[PDB]
RNA sequence: GCAGGUGCGAAAGCAGGUCAUAGUGAUCCGGUGGUUCUGAAUGGAAGGGCCAUCGCUCAACGGAUAAAAGGUACUCCGGGGA
RNA sequence: AUGUUCUAACGUUGACCCGUAAUCCGGGUUGCGGACAGUGUCUGGUGGGUAGUUUGACUGGGGCGGUCUCCUCCUAAAGAGUAACGGAGGAGCAC
RNA sequence: UGUGCAAACACGAAAGUGGACGUAUACGGUGUGACGCCUGCCCGGUGCCGGAAGGUUAAUUGAUGGGGUUAGCGCAAGCGAA
RNA sequence: CCGACUAAUGUUGAAAAAUUAGCGGAUGACUUGUGGCUGGGGGUGAAAGGCCAAUCAAACCGGGAGAUAGCUGGUUCUCCC
RNA sequence: UAAUGGGUCAGCGACUUAUAUUCUGUAGCAAGGUUAACCGAAUAGGGGAGCCGAAGGGAAACCGAGUCUUAACUGGGCGUU
RNA sequence: UGACAGCCCCGUACACAAAAAUGCACAUGCUGUGAGCUCGAUGAGUAGGGCGGGACACGUGGUAUCCUGUCUGAAUAUGGG
RNA sequence: AAGGUGAUAUGAACCGUUAUAACCGGCGAUUUCCGAAUGGGGAAACCCAGUGUGUUUCGACACACUAUCAUUAACUGAAUCCAUAGGUUAAUGAGGCGAACCGGGGGAACUGAAACAUCUAAGUACCCCGAGGAAAAGAAAUCAACCGAGAUUCCCCCAGUAG
């Protein structure tokens, strides 16, 4: 039968143009007072999945 | 059987659900009471096991058009 | 329950008239005892 | 270092917390404020998103549940000379 | 609302009659209860009576004891890193 | 220690049946274990029994306040009855 | 007749619990024939978790069923890098 | 090795199958490729419903070889050759 | 068929066949059900609601819609979903 | 149709060759006993009846009938005055079996979640009721989106998308 997508993956990753996934950074949820005002900034922008866990992106997502 | 004589009411089945939402089977029982009816026309009091709904049904009805329906229907009273 | 009395009832009325009675009243006694009759007419 | 706005200094300048290195908790689910970005016929609205922020001695501290102690000499299986 | 009285719903595993040749059942007559009791739905309590399960890991065997995240020093072999239930101290803030 | 008889209790979704064609000198449950001499103190804990003033408390009911929508008032902002 | 305290034997037995010598009850809460009833979270138990067809801390048969098995075993012709 | 398994022989005995997905090879066609059900006597032919590809960025509206971020980039992320 | 048969045999292509029963498909006789037509009528303990459940891909969630065990309860065509 | 009396399976005794040998087909006849089993009973294949008829040679004998429930009739007929309940008789129908498919009433757990309770397995397995040759569904109080479609059912997509 069609494999089925991990849905909760393809709720936290987007593919990019070169095949690549974007995602948002852990960490900016909440208790945030704490936290420097640079490092929550740093946080905002999505990020590009790394090579390690690309493996694991994929084959969640067989359907991206 | 448990069942309505004028609505054919019979028990169900559901769950019973805990705040933990465990679901364990149950049932529902309709709420029957065998009740002496007085029909005017025939100068006689009819027996019938009946819901609290069914007894509303023969207010609004009468209860000779009830006793019709049950004999159109073979249920013998 | 609406009722037509078919005859003079205590705190009840007149026959002829109209009345509300609670239906268990109506079922049990005034039907039963030829003292009223359900108002559809 | 760049843009905006600022403090101290006459000025050159210094300042994006504290001499530095511990003082901490992912995600989910929700709460509060802001923002028509979205709005299932349409206009709204609800709900959702986005930005800010709040709720864990989840301390077994990468946190398996929202929620959990014992007995077996009545015992049983799969395994180990790890 | 809460009493009391009532009878007609409802109960009767009181009596008598009939179906009937019957200690079932049903129908009649009557007495006693009587809007109570009982039952349905909903609802608070109780509930190892019964059921499904849970009851951590490290560990010079397991258990008992200790430990589990973070910081500083040493072990660490003059870059980094480097283990033991190795040797010593601290943090879970303050402003 | 329970049980006033349609008994308590037990088997049974129920009808019923056992208890018993017995009726508190009876029947069920529990512990103790012929007989002799005996069986002391504690009711704070847990249970059971009684109480019922006061606190707390379910379904149910839905006062009151806030919001959405919009007839309309408006030029717009807005306000805003049912 | 009903039992089963001790010992020896037997232990691929003559026997999946017996034989032999002894042993206990033997008018009783005794023992026996025939038939009947109680059914599996159920029965029945003078209570050993005993017994319920050589099976019992949940009988047996069939089915879900190829349960699951991070465990154990096993995994079959050839040559070259 | 005094750890496991095999008394011996013969016969049987363990990486399959279906569908989806990615990569490699090979073949066709190529900015295009290919049809499904179905139709059809048709392994033909028809059927282009669709699917994948030639555009990305952004949560989204939206913009678009750009776009998002921000009041705005000297910029930076993802893309474009 | 004594080894492998177009021509040995039984078949095969093809062409035929029913006293009787029966399937179907036509056809018109008996027969009941009754066409077209105007006026009119238009499904109530129901829709909807409160409580508990269940069904909807949709686990109560901001949750529409469906079903109903329980308690209620309309408009009805100018009306209603 | 010149052969034939089924098989193991010879034999025996026969039948037949122009058409009553055998063989094949249609329609019929016969069709013990048990079994729904139906006259009652019962440890299936048995035990024991009651009514009618008919027969007897007087010993007896043969045959048909007699279950239950539903519905419809006729007659009857309580407590109880009408009546009803009830009782009997007759007619019509049902009953039981069967592999799958179908609709409905009930409805698991192992298992997966690397534990487990929500969730999963799955409305699956199983039990039960009912039907037909298919069943079910079906002629919009349906969708759509301001354009339109036009009952039900089945197939391919939409799409492992929206959720
Ligand atoms: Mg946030
Ligand atoms: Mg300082
Ligand atoms: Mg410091
Ligand atoms: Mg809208
Ligand atoms: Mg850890
Ligand atoms: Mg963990
Ligand atoms: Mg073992
Ligand atoms: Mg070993
Ligand atoms: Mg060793
Ligand atoms: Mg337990
Ligand atoms: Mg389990
Ligand atoms: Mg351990
Ligand atoms: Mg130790
Ligand atoms: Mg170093
Ligand atoms: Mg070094
Ligand atoms: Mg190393
Ligand atoms: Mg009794
Ligand atoms: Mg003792
Ligand atoms: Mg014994
Ligand atoms: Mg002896
Ligand atoms: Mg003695
Ligand atoms: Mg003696
Ligand atoms: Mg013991
Ligand atoms: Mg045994
Ligand atoms: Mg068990
Ligand atoms: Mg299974
Ligand atoms: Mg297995
Ligand atoms: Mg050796
Ligand atoms: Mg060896
Ligand atoms: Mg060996
Ligand atoms: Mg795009
Ligand atoms: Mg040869
Ligand atoms: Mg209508
Ligand atoms: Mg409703
Ligand atoms: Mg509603
Ligand atoms: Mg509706
Ligand atoms: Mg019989
Ligand atoms: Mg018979
Ligand atoms: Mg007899
Ligand atoms: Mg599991
Ligand atoms: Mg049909």
């Amino acid at each position: 039968p069609k494999i089925k997508t991990v849905r909760g993956a393809a709720k936290r990753f987007k593919k990019t143009g070169k095949g690549g996934f974007k995602h948002k950074h852990a960490n900016l949820r909440h208790i945030l007072t704490k936290k420097a005002t640079k490092r929550k900034r740093h946080l905002r922008p999505k990020a590009m999945v790394s090579k390690g866990d690309l493996g694991l992106v994929i084959a969640c997502l067989p359907y991206a | 059987s448990r069942v309505c004589q004028v609505t054919g009411k019979r028990p169900v089945t559901g769950n019973n659900r805990s705040h933990a939402l465990n679901a364990t089977k149950r049932r529902f029982l309709p709420n029957l009471h065998s009740h002496r009816f007085w029909v005017e026309s025939e100068k006689r009091f009819v027996t019938l096991r009946v819901s609290a709904k069914g007894m509303r049904v023969i207010d609004k009805k009468g209860i000779d058009t009830v006793l019709a329906e049950l004999r159109a229907r073979g249920e013998k009273y | 329950m609406q009722v037509i009395l078919l005859d003079k009832v205590a705190n009840l009325g007149s026959l002829g008239d109209q009345v509300n009675v609670k239906a268990g009243y109506a079922r049990n006694f005034l039907v039963p005892q030829g003292k009223a009759v359900p108002a559809t007419k």
